DNA sequence: GAGGGTATTCGCCGCCTACCTCTCCTAGC
DNA sequence: GCTAGTGGCGGCGAATACCCTC
RNA sequence: CGGAGAGGUA
């Protein structure tokens, strides 16, 4: 209804969800049971932290560093595949298990 | 009759179908509200709800490895009975069977216990907050002052 | 249903709610005060405000 | 109960606990004495039908309203035979 | 007529009593002493034992062995064996352990032996068997170098207990009985409202007796011939609706192992194998003990067995049967004569106490079964021929558990340590509740009683005040532990009437068969009873009046169900039990001041308080001093060797406190051994003294006063006499970390010259520098990466003082640091502190207060003479609480302070024919004693207040009625009535209101949830609960409300919008939607529910 | 000390029983780290002095202040709710008096 | 609850002797207890309430 | 066999608010 | 240093297990 | 500052 949340609350629905619904929020699997790297201290791919999937842990930087500035605001890079945006998405974006 | 009327009735009236009970599919909570921290020394102190969905996809992933690589019926019905479990005890821990304890034998907290209780997201985080522009210190008697 | 999840029994209440798909309109003191709103009393009335 | 108790179940529309049966039609009574039970049994003053109550514990007393209870007495609609707390869903 | 005559140079304290003591105080730290070195098996304790019980004297640790041992597997091809357990010297010095934060520990050695059954080849080893901790002399152990005690537990004893119940729906009484093992598993028998005796296995559903009677192999025949004779067996012998011994034994294993084949064999074992395994059921020595005096099985044969057995099960169904049918006596075959009866399980000859050395014990068990199952798996799949004890022990679980248990147990507490009655009176304690007992919260209301059990073994007055009252108490003083855990105490022996003087000590079963008298019961100069009939104690907290032949026991002193913090109140009797109580927990709450004095008015139970303690130094052997300094002290024994004491100088307590020692001793004065050599942080002379003597006033005074505040003068504050010294500790560590070698240093990037002008070349500040909130104690810059940023040490906010040492620890000099860190610098800072308003004082009688103000001298209420007086304490407080001795303390304190002289010209008067010699005569500044139940009377009382001495002028300035006349020191008029005056002791206890003022506008907030963090140290926020948004709806204050939950708590953008338009001139913008209600939609969802927000 | 003029602040002390156990006050500065409470409001609020601790809470917007110095004041608070009654009496030593 | 037959006839005056002062402290720590579980039980009807 | 009652029995829910100090956080290759 | 995994008690309602005729 | 435990204040 009113996405994230905006003013101007009519009602609060709540039902079951269907496994479209479930598929429809996520935005990416996690298949591996791997949280984060010891050695680098950063997230495995397609683990429970995985960039790809819930978001760039820094603002505007991208998982193997080809962009790390403003400028390059909204583009997925074409080699990690994590979307150039600001560190706080982590919060808002879910994954699912199949 | 009156009883499973009720719940017929609930779900005859609305637009919903009743095939929401039994799941093809299991969201992840985002990574921000499983936050995993570091002691002293460079030690992670992984969260309870982490525990879980890594049973979860441990046990979904070496199923999939048995169904995909052929195997008898038991040993396909044993894992699937272990992910029935896993996904429970990830919903709601300690409802059925022995709750799926962590070290120092203590139960691991489910996606049930972070809405229930008196320490629960409600009561805890909703009805009460904690807020700036606050102090506290002991009082003493003013005779002086006025009302 | 947020105002009886929020009292006694969330889980019972959640699952009630879910199944008959309740909506819920926001009137009332502890669903404002849950959502961040004006309560509908004292000086948050209409006629006040 | 006689104190937070009371007023906790006093809130919770529950059963008093040392219940105590009122009558529902006025007429007379024919009390009955015994050991472990008593037989009260309501005689209304039209006499369309006749309500007992015999599973009374001889423990709890009788109570007093306008000389205690006797047999042979009339009786008001709401009246408290016994004493003790009415249950406030039969009144 | 003095207090005290055993200690050598013990202060002259006169006392008021008038009884005399047979018996003396034991050592108050026995308890712990004793129970640790039964458990290492000490030589000292092996005496002990010798004189007493040598037929069977074993430490814990051989005990744990013997039980383990010997180790076979299926085959029973080969062995193994431990056995003469054995210790090393300590590693390290407490003292080094302590500074170093290592832990006092010993090696371990233990001899294994293992044999081949089919070769006769037998191989040794001394296998280590990993470090021990071990007990301290004070009865503590550092653990990571923090001092702990460990609590005794009090816990239900094994064995078998019967109660009864009246049923509510039916009129009936039903009876039950329970065998409770030591880690086994219940058994249960109980005769329903159906008349039907039944089994319950565990948590199973009932059974009839007689399935598993026949499941035992008797038959109708045998089950008829001793039982029978109640009807409700020969009733249930009918209904079974089974018969059959392989049948019953079929039917308990499918109630016990349910979906499993039911053969006769394998339920036979099963159940023998519950019961009767000898390694998965025990009962223990004590269970064993008390299920024969029970039962009466055996009386003559010793305790070798600690599993059931069937003669048990049938005495105790008999037992059962014969209680439920009314009868009050009964003789099992081989076995003598028992009363049938129910059991009290709050009685304390039911309830055991398991100490530090049995805790260890268990926990040495479990590591030790652990390592038991490991070498047991290990045996089977190794080579023979090539195996040897070494190969075969694993000992990392053994380590692991004693690891956990002095690390993370319930009963292995911090330390208290406000003074030294805090620290004796924790390790004196007992809590029901750890690992195996009660609930804080589940507890009900009869389990927190006093029960009439615990005179002379359990305090009545002293447990908390919170949900743990009635949970956690303390020992008596002349108490002490049986070798089965009972708590004893003394009891002197009369014969015929006559007091004899031969102590016995009785446990409170023991005790229930005899009558005592109490201590107070009048002699005539032998033991000859002088009253015709005596008031005695009897089974059930009962009190009759019996001749004078019949008494059995007496009381060594009245003094005998107190406890050390509660027999340091003076006029105990006269205050009411909630003060009391009050009173006895706020001694220990008290904080060491720069200089003591011990009271005017004690008690007498001082002396030994603070000798038990170990906080002062006491002279081990009889010498002349031959060097004194405030560091050391030199002693010359008389056989020609020194011995040199330290003197810990200004030590940090584990609560910030001071523990300094200044010695009492001069150059050429000669000692005695075991007298005191030095003092401590509170005490005077070798005395507790834990507070300061104030001339009082007992008026209200303008009020500020008022509900329970004082008025102090400012004397207090210029003399210092309530001033208090704390210490803090603040450390920092330098890290390898990811980034790479963060280092201590001066040079930190953009700060003022200025401000690193205390700072040394090292980069630390220098000792005796003054430091204020914010002020830098160690630079450090961290590469974040030049990038290296500043990561120094600060002061935190509120807090100040002098650096007084610094310790750096650093790797680069071989020293056991943690990995992965270089640097480990420590500052101490110490700081004086005054009394000022919102600081707590307190007297002995649960007499509290908040200091209101403090006045200039010069406008306190002063005598004749022109004396202020120093407190002054509200009228409305004393009558309504019911503590009366506060003022009886006053008078006699007066009395004490100006001395008095009783005017015996013609004979003595009537009112001190009974007070003794030595007390019709004192000095001005004269110590006495009240003991807690056997002191000053009031008439004593008022004949000292009518002829005390005059002052330094010659006027008496209180007169026979204990008041004084005043003066009004703001206008200069005296008062129109006269008002109490004297002096009583006042403690300042640790609720300084320097720590709690607290303040904040913005700072740290949560991450889950972006809401201020709560806590001082953290800079937390104030939490604005449930109960004050109900008040702020009722007030209709909706905007206030809105605000404080949106705008103050977690609206992220709103909180820096109202900051900027605060720091401007605008006006505070509208707020938005919280962040926990995002949370709580995304965890909702995580619940797999489709939860929308419509519009 | 200008910057504080007449601004009202809410004090509270837990249990919050009732509605009074919040009310709002004008500050003044004074030596010291504890707070002065007038004798008269111990009774709404339950307060003794043998320990007692409060907390603070600082109104910021233009209806919050408002509503504090209206609705909230300590001296427009003067009887009982529930029964009418008043509170911000005499008692004990001023009874005595 | 009930009366004990035998009564304290000390006052806190004179100073009740260790077998009035014994019963008398079991009567003030059963107040204790019975106090903080009825503050404990008050709460709760006041948040239904 | 088949309707009319059971008739306990077992599992789940509930159990005041606010604050302060201190210690510990997995085992095995 | 890296990898893997037999001390609470009341109240309420649904559920078995149990006859009781019938 | 994430969790567990222990102790204390009103
Ligand atoms: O009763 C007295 N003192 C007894 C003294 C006593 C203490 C410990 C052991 C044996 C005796 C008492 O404290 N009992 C006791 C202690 C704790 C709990 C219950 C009990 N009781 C009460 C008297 S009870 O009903 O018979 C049976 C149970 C007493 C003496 C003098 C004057 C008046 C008195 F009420
Ligand atoms: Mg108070
Ligand atoms: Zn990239």
């Amino acid at each position: 209804g009113a996405m994230l949340d905006v003013n101007f609350f009519d009602e609060l629905r709540i039902g079951l969800a269907t496994a479209e619904d479930i598929r429809q929020w996520s935005y990416g699997e996690v298949k591996k049971p791997e949280t984060i790297n010891y050695r680098t201290l950063k997230p495995e791919k397609d683990g429970l932290f995985c960039e790809k999937i819930f978001g760039p842990t820094r603002d505007w930087e991208c998982y193997c560093g080809k962009y790390k500035r403003v400028r390059f605001k909204g583009i997925i890079c074409e080699r990690c595949g994590v979307e150039v945006t600001r560190a706080k998405v982590r919060r808002e974006r879910m994954g699912h298990i199949e | 009759a009156l009883k499973r009327l009720k719940v017929v009735a609930a779900f005859q009236q609305s637009g919903n179908s009743p095939m929401g009970m039994v799941l093809d599919a299991v969201p992840v909570i985002p990574p921000e509200l499983r936050p995993m921290v570091q002691l002293d020394g460079g030690r992670f102190a992984t969260s309870d709800l982490n525990d879980l969905y890594r049973r979860v996809i441990n046990r979904n992933n070496r199923l999939k490895r048995l169904i995909d690589l052929g195997a008898p019926e038991i040993i396909v019905n044993n894992e699937k009975r272990m992910l029935q479990e896993s996904v429970d005890a990830l919903f709601d821990n300690g409802r059925r069977g022995r709750p799926v304890t962590g070290p120092g034998n203590r139960p691991l907290k489910s996606l049930s216990d972070l809405l229930k209780g008196k320490q629960g997201r409600f009561r805890q985080n909703l009805l009460g907050k904690r807020v700036d522009y606050s102090g506290r210190s002991v009082i003493v008697v003013g005779p002086q002052l006025k009302l | 249903w947020l105002s009886a999840a929020s009292f006694q029994e969330t889980t019972r209440v959640l699952t009630d709610a879910a199944i008959n798909c309740r909506s819920d309109k926001l009137n009332g003191l502890k669903e404002n005060v849950i959502i961040g709103k004006l309560i509908p009393a004292g000086t948050g009335i209409n006629r006040y405000r | 109960t006689g104190g937070l108790p009371r007023v906790q179940e006093l809130f919770e529309a529950r059963v008093p606990r040392g219940k105590a049966p009122i009558a529902d039609v006025t007429g007379r009574v024919r009390l009955e004495d015994g050991e472990r039970f008593y037989k009260i049994t309501i005689v209304p003053d039209d006499g369309g039908e006749e309500v007992v109550y015999d599973k009374i514990s001889k423990r709890q007393r009788l109570r007093v309203f306008k000389r205690v209870l006797s047999d042979g007495d009339h009786v008001e609609v709401g009246q408290q035979l016994m004493e003790g707390s009415a249950d406030p869903h039969e009144v | 007529s003095s207090s005290n005559n055993s200690v050598p140079g013990a202060p002259n304290r006169v006392s008021f009593a008038k009884l005399r003591e047979p018996l003396e105080v034991p050592g108050l730290l026995d308890v712990q002493t004793d129970s640790f070195e039964w458990l290492i098996g000490s030589p000292r304790w092996r005496e002990s034992a010798a004189e007493r019980g040598d037929v069977n004297p074993v430490g814990g640790l051989e005990e744990v062995l013997y039980e383990l041992s010997p180790i076979e597997d299926f085959s029973g091809s080969m062995s193994l064996s431990f056995s003469d357990p054995r210790f090393d010297d300590v590693k390290a010095p407490v003292d080094e352990c302590k500074d170093k934060d290592m832990t006092y520990a010993a090696p371990l050695f233990v001899t294994a032996e293992f044999i081949n059954n089919n070769t006769g080849e037998i191989k040794s080893q001394t296998v280590f068997m990993g470090d021990f901790p071990m007990m301290t002399e004070k009865g503590t152990f550092i653990i990571n170098g923090t001092e702990r005690v460990v609590v005794s537990q009090l816990v239900r004893s094994p064995g078998v207990y019967f109660d009864e119940t009246i049923d509510k729906s039916t009129d009936k009484t039903l009876h039950s009985v329970k065998v409770i093992p030591s880690r086994g598993a219940w058994l249960e028998f109980d005769v329903d409202k159906r008349d039907t005796v039944g089994v319950r296995i565990d948590r199973k559903r009932r059974q009839p007796v007689t399935v598993l009677l026949k499941a035992l192999g008797w038959t109708s025949e045998q089950i008829v011939e001793r039982f029978g004779f109640s009807e409700i067996m020969r009733s249930t012998l009918e209904k079974d609706n089974t018969v059959g011994t392989d049948e019953a034994l079929l039917d308990i294993y499918r109630k016990l192992r349910p979906g499993e084949p039911p053969t006769k064999e394998s339920a036979q074992t099963l159940l023998e194998n519950l019961f009767f395994k000898e390694k998965r059921y025990d009962l223990a020595r004590v269970g064993r003990y008390k299920v024969n005096k029970k039962l009466g099985l055996h009386v003559g044969e010793p305790i070798t067995s600690s599993t059931l057995t069937e003669e048990d099960v049938v005495a105790t169904i008999e037992y059962l049967v014969r209680l439920h049918e009314g009868q009050t006596t009964m003789t099992v075959p081989g076995g003598v004569e028992v009363p049938v009866e129910t059991d009290d399980i709050d009685h304390f000859g039911n309830r055991r106490l398991r100490t530090v050395g049995e805790l260890i014990q268990n926990q040495i068990r479990v590591g030790m079964s652990r390592m038991e199952r490991v070498v047991r798996e290990r045996m089977t799949t190794q080579d023979v021929e090539a195996i040897t004890p070494q190969t075969l022990i694993n000992i990392r679980p053994v380590v692991a558990a004693i690891k956990e248990f002095f690390g993370t147990s319930q009963l292995s507490q911090f330390m208290d340590q406000n003074n030294p009655l805090s620290g004796l009176t924790h390790k004196r304690r007992l809590s029901a509740l750890g690992p195996g007992g009660l609930s804080r919260e589940r507890a009900g209301l009869e389990v927190r009683d006093v029960h009439p059990s615990h005179y002379g073994r359990m305090c009545p007055i002293e447990t908390p005040e919170g949900p743990n009252i009635g949970l956690i108490g303390s020992l008596s003083v002349y108490a002490r532990v049986n070798p089965f855990g009972f708590i004893e105490t003394p009891y002197r022996k009369v014969v015929d009437g006559v007091v004899s003087d031969e102590i016995v000590y009785l446990t409170a079963d023991e005790e229930d068969r005899h009558v005592v008298a109490q201590a107070n019961s009048p002699i005539d100069a032998d033991g000859r009873f002088v009253e015709p009939r005596v008031l005695v104690r009897r089974k059930a907290g009962e009190v009759e009046y019996v001749p004078s032949s019949e008494v059995d026991y007496m009381d060594v002193s009245p003094r005998q169900m107190v406890s050390v913090a509660t027999a340091m109140i003076p006029f105990l009797e006269h205050d009411d039990a909630n003060r009391a109580l009050m009173g006895a927990n706020m001694q220990r709450q008290a904080v060491p001041l720069v200089r003591s004095e011990a009271p005017l008015v004690g008690t007498g139970m001082e002396l030994r308080a603070a000798i038990d303690a170990g906080d002062v130094v006491v002279a081990e052997e009889s010498g002349v001093i031959e060097e004194v300094s405030a560091d050391y002290i030199t002693v010359m024994h008389d056989n020609g060797t020194r011995r040199t004491y330290r003197m810990r100088k200004f030590a940090r307590s584990n609560h910030g406190t001071c523990a300094n020692q200044c010695p009492i001793v001069d150059a050429g004065d000669r000692v005695e051994a075991g007298q005191v050599i030095a003092d401590g942080p509170c005490t005077d002379d070798g005395e507790m003294a834990l507070g300061k003597n104030l001339l009082v006033a007992i008026m209200p005074w303008e009020g500020h006063n008022y509900e329970d505040a004082i008025i102090l003068s400012n004397r207090l504050v210029e003399e210092d006499v309530l001033t208090s010294i704390h210490i803090e500790e603040h450390e920092i560590d330098a890290r390898d970390t990811k980034l790479g070698a963060e280092e201590i240093t001066r040079d930190i990037p953009n700060i003022s010259d200025e401000v690193l002008a205390d700072l040394d070349e090292r980069g630390i500040v220098r000792i005796g520098a003054e430091v204020r909130d914010g002020d830098i104690l160690v630079g450090k810059v961290t590469p974040k990466g030049r990038e290296v940023r500043d990561t120094s040490l600060k002061v935190p906010h509120g807090e100040s003082g002098k650096v007084i040492g610094i310790r750096v620890f650093s790797r680069e000099d071989e020293d056991e640091l943690p990995a992965g860190v270089n640097e480990l610098v420590r500052v101490y800072v110490a700081q004086k502190r005054k009394i000022s308003d919102g600081d707590k004082l307190a007297g002995r009688h649960g007499n509290k207060g908040v200091i209101g103000k403090i006045l200039p001298v010069e406008d306190m209420p002063f005598l004749a003479d022109g004396t202020p007086v120093d407190i002054i304490l509200n009228t409305h407080g004393v009558p309504r609480r019911m503590n009366i001795g506060q003022i009886l303390e006053t008078h006699l304190g007066w009395c004490a302070h100006s001395g008095w002289k009783v005017d015996a010209a013609k004979g003595v008067p009537d009112w001190a024919a009974r007070l003794p010699d030595e007390l019709l005569e004192a000095q001005p500044n004269a110590i006495v004693s009240t003991p807690v139940f056997d002191g000053a009377q009031e008439a004593e009382l008022q004949g000292l207040l009518s002829c005390t001495l005059p002052n330094r002028d010659g006027d008496v300035l209180v007169d026979a009625d204990g008041k004084a006349m005043l003066f009004d020191g703001r206008s200069g008029e005296p008062f129109p009535y006269p008002v109490t005056v004297g002096y009583m002791y006042i403690m300042k206890l640790h609720h300084l209101v320097d720590d709690k003022i607290h303040a904040r506008s913005t700072g740290p907030y949560s991450m889950i949830t972006q809401q201020p963090l709560g806590g001082k140290a953290q800079f937390g926020g104030q939490r604005f609960g449930e109960m004050e948004c109900w008040a702020m709806q009722a007030y209709g204050a909706a905007y206030t409300l809105q605000e404080l939950l949106t705008i103050k708590s977690d609206d992220t953008v709103g909180r820096v919008k109202v900051y900027e338009a605060i720091v401007k001139g605008e006006n505070i913008p509208e707020p938005g939607i919280p962040e926990s209600f995002k949370v709580l939609l995304k965890e909702l969802q995580s619940l797999c529910l489709n939860v929308e927000v419509l519009s | 000390e200008e910057v504080i003029a007449e601004h009202p602040v809410l004090l509270n002390r837990a249990p919050t029983l009732h509605r009074l156990g919040i009310q709002a006050f004008e500050p003044m500065l004074v030596e010291g780290k504890a707070i002065q409470l007038h004798p008269l409001v111990c009774e709404a609020f339950n307060a003794d002095f043998d320990g007692d601790q409060m907390a603070v809470h600082l109104p910021l917007s233009a209806e919050a202040q408002a509503e504090a110095r209206i609705l909230m004041l300590s001296s427009n608070n003067i009887l009982s709710p529930a029964s009418g009654r008043p509170l911000a009496m005499p008692r004990l030593d001023m009874v005595t008096g | 609850g009930e009366f004990i037959p035998r009564p304290v006839k000390s006052s806190f005056r004179e100073g009740l002797t260790v077998l009035e002062y014994f019963i008398n402290t079991h009567g003030a720590r059963k107040g204790l207890a019975d106090t903080a579980l009825r503050t404990a039980d008050s709460g709760y009807l006041t948040r239904r309430l």
